[PDB]
């Protein structure tokens, strides 16, 4: 029939529901069909940023290029700027979780201190600042209290529950070079005592570093 | 337009910092070059 | 044509060198030898074969058909020059000399390819002629003629992009650098495995995947195996159909050391019977053993030698004689003790071993130029 | 004896008090052209290897054109502010010097200065003073200009795809150009700056009126809704006039009555629209 | 001033060069500060729209 | 092997054919000197 | 040759030496226009018009 713009919506909605029902390469194609369809509409006034969000979701769902996936969540928030407050505040989460995944933890506070993001204050932007602060001081126990405080918005999203376990490994070795740094030969019984973690798993994890 | 598309397919590959041109870049290139065909 | 032509050279290897296995190989090659007009490349193969006493009419029915294609070229060369195209004599047999390249030997090919090289003003036929000269120079192992036209190939690609003539070309050095014992080049020429197409010579793409993984585990260390061939979706899913080679690569990565030797015995047996790795299959594992040894040995310092029996490979005395010959070889930096039953390692600096290879090349180039200046000037 | 290179016109854009300090955020609503001038000017300047690696032949020079007052001179100012390369800025009506042979010497030492210095960027404005169509080999004032164009058409051919010299050129009338200048190998990329209509129009009101008071209540969307063919060079003067209309009343805060008097003052079209036609 | 032409005579070659030098020196890459311009004509029909 | 000459009637070209070239036919002096030549014309 | 450069002394204007080959004006003409030099190998699907 006549329309073209509503085809973009139903292809984007199928792109939601193959990913959330755990089928990535079928969700990859249904996104691309919405990519090649939205390239012909003269006015995508608001649906562009809605497509720009899951242009970043599925492209970060395989974790190949976080830098270009960060560029999608920026534009999806620029399109959500000052016109749609529920969709905008979640767009702060996907850019700064990516930035901690990018391992530039100080730049998280540099954005939210910016005057465009000073307006969108709330609970979930504080859920990112504490975790960025936890990865800033580079400690395991600093990460744990930030999870337990803001669990209602941190450990609730269906992609965060996937991306926390990969971030935990990176911050495990980030505190592990921190405490090991100031010395020479040392015992293994103290580094387990200074991380509050076991000895057999640490020793294998230490062995992976020198390999 | 064939040399218009096949040159422009590199511009999609270069704007996402790839080094190989892929089959989804060509079909994204058709919908823009034929869009200008649909303009006047 | 030269497109099914490499399987012939594999089956000639399949004929002669497995000595007991010479019955079905002399049948299925003769299934293709005395058809498709092949005349020249199997006289001495017939000498390595049995008698096959009546081949005379078998040759006469084919050398006639060789002449039949040759005489219609002799009926073409006067009708093409009368009302000329772009020298349509040459332009006809610039596609029919590759027949004569397969049928006759290189001489009908080389005098006709260098003929038609000067005909076409664009490289798009020239650079395809050069791929023919490369391919016959692998059959007759023309190691001095491939050095000429490879530069003459590569000098053509710079004008234009020619990536179906560059990425195609990279496979040829990738098969040549693994023909010679040069593995850090062969994995580098096999770096892509993305633009590498479902070709004619590795008609399975998955056989190309086996060749690019067997060389990749030698050439590079593990900051790069842990990024490139463990994370490539182009390389994971093609060995996802392979139970052995997925296990063969990951056992070194997962530190499953005992099952590493198990599948290595399969591959090294397979590497013996494979063509083009059989010149260097005994060079492979002795580099893969010492690669497997030093990875485990450089993590610890006070490892006992009897720990490696039940966790790395059985036989304590088998570990004993094998480490004894590699420290004596001047590699595998550790120092085994005997009568308190422990293996102690060291860490030498990257000066003396870097110094050691310099004094080799300095003697070798001085060997070259001293011998040269005696020959020239009387 | 051989010399270091030298020119008088221009020198090298002295880099301290020479940037015209306009940033990318000033130019409101030019999303295609801000993006597409990047791919032709400074993205091959820095990321040269990807163009070499894919093999897509980066453009030598670019011709930007359109109706007057569409940010042609403005977008060149912002490129020169955020560059990392040398920027060479010439006016294209200074090659007509009085003495003969000055001009062809004046052309060839620009690119020699663009060679020796850097991976630089040449910017020539009002090429209509040089590149026209019609000539007359009887006057001498027209025999000179014909030798001017045969220099830079020769000098743009003397590149080897290795030096990173980009030539941005901007005109107002593309009709009075010889198509010898627009052959591939010399000028391959053509950018028009069309006139903004409504979607790009409301973005220009946002960036201009961000600086002034504009008290609290004055609407801007009620002026974007109207028709009638407004440039980008007069939306500035809608706001430039209305501020003076408030300063005249000794009133330092913009009212909504000021914008109504200022809108009908700038454009001043009558109708040209005898209604019985439709 | 003039408008422009499709280049009829040889004279208005070098006047449009003299005109386009004026257009650039007004607002091309220079802070045009404290320099006010006043122009007068009987008929503004024949003016270049770029001016 | 033909000297592919195209004419557009331009005037930068004009100084290499002749000083006034009151005809177009003065092109043939350069054409009959590269004798197996081809003249080309656009729309 | 007619239309060939020379060197030339200046005291007596005596001919000195042949100065090589400058240009044909036809060569400069096509050099200005820059036609896209092509071949049959880049012709896409026009076999009957060839
Ligand atoms: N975002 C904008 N888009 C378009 N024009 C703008 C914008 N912001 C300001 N302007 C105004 O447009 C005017 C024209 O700038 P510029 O000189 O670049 O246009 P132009 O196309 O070069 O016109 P001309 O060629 O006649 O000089 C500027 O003086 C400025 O006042
Ligand atoms: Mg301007």
């Amino acid at each position: 029939m006549d329309d073209k713009a509503l085809l973009v919506e139903v292809q984007l909605l199928e792109s939601k529901t193959y990913h959330a029902l755990s089928n990535l390469p079928k969700a990859r194609a249904a996104l691309t069909s919405a990519r090649t369809t939205a390239n012909a509409i003269y006015c995508p006034p608001k649906l562009q940023a809605t497509l720009d969000m899951q242009s970043g979701i599925i492209h970060a769902a395989e974790e190949k290029d976080w830098k270009t996936a960060y560029s999608y969540f920026y534009e999806a928030f620029e399109g959500y700027d000052s016109i749609d407050s529920p969709k905008a505040i979640t767009s702060l989460k996907y850019m700064l979780l990516c930035k901690i995944m990018l391992n530039t933890p100080e730049d998280v506070q540099a954005l939210v201190s910016g005057k465009l993001a000073l307006r969108y204050a709330g609970r979930q932007t504080e859920a990112l600042k504490c975790v960025a602060q936890a990865s800033k001081n580079r400690s395991l126990a600093d990460f744990e209290k930030a999870l337990t405080d803001y669990r209602a918005e941190l450990r609730d999203d269906p992609i965060i529950s996937t991306h926390l376990a990969k971030l935990y490994d990176n911050l495990l070795e980030q505190n592990l070079i921190r405490v090991i740094e100031p010395f020479s030969r040392v015992q293994i019984e103290h580094i387990s005592s200074l991380i509050k973690l076991s000895k057999a798993d640490v020793e294998r994890k230490l062995s992976q570093m020198i390999l | 337009e064939v040399k218009g598309v096949c040159t422009e397919a590199g511009m999609y590959a270069l704007r996402e910092r790839r080094v190989h041109v892929t089959q989804e870049d060509f079909e994204m290139a058709v919908a823009k070059v034929m869009q200008k065909d649909s303009e006047k | 044509p030269k497109n099914p032509d490499l399987r012939i050279a594999q089956l000639r290897f399949l004929l002669s060198l497995p000595e007991h296995r010479g019955d079905a190989a002399v049948r299925d090659e003769l299934m293709a030898a005395v058809r498709d007009n092949n005349m020249a490349p199997y006289y001495e193969a017939l000498c390595k074969s049995l008698d096959w006493q009546i081949d005379v009419d078998l040759l006469n029915k084919m050398k006639k058909a060789n002449e039949d294609e040759l005489k219609r070229l002799d009926e073409e060369l006067e009708d093409a020059e009368k009302n000329l195209g772009e020298s349509e004599i040459r332009d006809a047999m610039m596609a029919k000399a590759e027949y004569l390249c397969r049928i006759g030997d290189k001489e009908g090919a080389l005098t006709a390819f260098r003929k038609t090289y000067d005909k076409t003003v664009a490289l798009g036929h020239r650079l395809d002629i050069v791929f023919y000269l490369l391919r016959i120079g692998l059959f007759y192992m023309d190691n001095d003629l491939i050095t000429r036209n490879t530069e003459k190939a590569k000098s053509l690609i710079e004008e234009g992009g020619d990536w179906d003539r560059r990425n195609r070309l990279k496979v040829y050095q990738g098969l040549y650098c693994v023909a010679i014992r040069d593995f850090k080049q062969a994995a580098e020429l096999f770096l892509d495995t993305v633009s590498t197409f479902t070709s004619y010579e590795l008609m399975d793409y998955k056989t190309f995947v086996t060749y690019t993984v067997y060389v990749s585990m030698i050439a590079l260390e593990r900051p790069d195996l842990r990024e490139k061939v463990i994370k490539g979706a182009e390389i994971l899913e093609v060995l996802h159909s392979l139970p052995a080679v997925r296990q063969y690569l990951f056992s070194l990565y997962e530190c499953r050391y005992s099952v590493f030797f198990q599948s290595l015995a399969v591959v090294e047996q397979e590497m013996k019977k494979d063509w083009l790795f059989a010149p260097h299959y005994r060079y492979y594992v002795r580099e893969m053993r010492i690669h497997a040894y030093s990875q485990l040995l450089e993590s610890y310092r006070s490892l006992t030698l009897g720990y490696m029996a039940e966790a790395f490979g059985v036989g304590v005395e088998f570990i004993d004689q094998e480490l004894s010959r590699f420290i004596a070889a001047g590699r595998l930096h550790c120092k085994i003790d005997k009568v308190n039953e422990i293996v102690e390692t060291n860490r030498p600096d990257s000066k003396n071993w870097q110094y050691q290879e310099t004094i080799k090349k300095g003697d070798l180039l001085l060997n070259r130029v001293q011998k040269l200046s005696r020959v020239i000037n009387m | 004896d051989v010399l270091p290179p030298e020119a008088d016109s221009s020198i090298m854009m002295l880099t301290s008090d020479q940037k015209p300090d306009v940033m990318y955020a000033d130019i409101g609503g030019m999303d295609i052209q801000k993006q597409e001038v990047r791919e032709a000017v400074e993205l091959p300047l820095t990321h040269f290897e990807l163009y070499k690696q894919i093999g897509i032949d980066p453009p030598r020079g670019v011709l930007m054109y359109g109706p007057p007052g569409c940010g042609k001179t403005m977008l060149a100012k912002a490129v020169a502010h955020h560059t990392t390369a040398a920027f060479i800025r010439v006016v294209g009506s200074e090659f007509v010097q009085k003495y003969l042979g000055e001009g062809p010497r004046m052309v060839r030492d620009v690119f020699r200065l663009a060679k020796e210095n850097a991976p630089a960027i040449i910017f020539i404005d009002e090429i209509d003073a040089i590149a026209t169509k019609r000539f007359d080999a009887q006057t001498g004032a027209d025999r000179e200009v014909q030798r001017i164009l045969l220099e830079l058409l020769n000098q743009m051919d003397g590149f080897d795809q290795n030096v990173n010299v980009k030539v941005i050129m901007a005109t107002n009338r593309a009709d009075t150009l010889d198509p010898a200048l627009l052959r591939p190998g010399r000028l391959d990329r053509k950018i028009e700056f069309p006139l903004p209509d409504r979607r790009q129009k409301r973005l220009i009101f946002s960036t201009i009126t961000s600086k002034m008071n504009l008290s609290e209540e004055v609407d801007l969307e009620d002026y974007v809704a109207r028709p009638d063919k407004i440039s980008g060079a007069d939306i500035n003067s809608i706001c430039q006039e209305s501020g003076m209309l408030a300063v005249r009343e000794n009133r330092y805060i913009v009212l909504a009555k000021d914008f109504e008097k200022a809108y009908k003052t700038v454009i001043k079209k009558d109708e040209q629209e005898h209604e019985f036609y439709k | 001033g003039g408008r422009r032409f499709s280049e009829g005579t040889s004279a208005d070659r070098e006047i449009q060069r003299t005109l386009m030098e004026l257009l650039n020196q007004m607002d091309g890459f220079d802070t045009l500060h404290r320099v006010k311009m006043i122009m007068a004509t009987n008929r503004p029909d024949t003016l270049d729209p770029a001016l | 092997d033909c000297t592919f000459i195209r004419v557009s009637g331009s005037e930068l070209v004009q100084k290499f054919i002749g000083e006034g070239a009151r005809m177009v036919r003065e092109l043939f002096v350069m054409a009959r000197e590269h004798a197996p030549s081809i003249i080309f014309m656009d729309e | 040759t007619p239309n060939c450069r020379v060197a030339l002394r200046n005291d007596s204007y005596t001919l000195h030496k042949i100065l090589p080959n400058k240009v044909d004006p036809l060569v400069s003409l096509m050099m200005v226009e820059k036609v896209p030099d092509s071949t049959y190998e880049m012709i896409g699907g026009l076999d009957k018009q060839i």
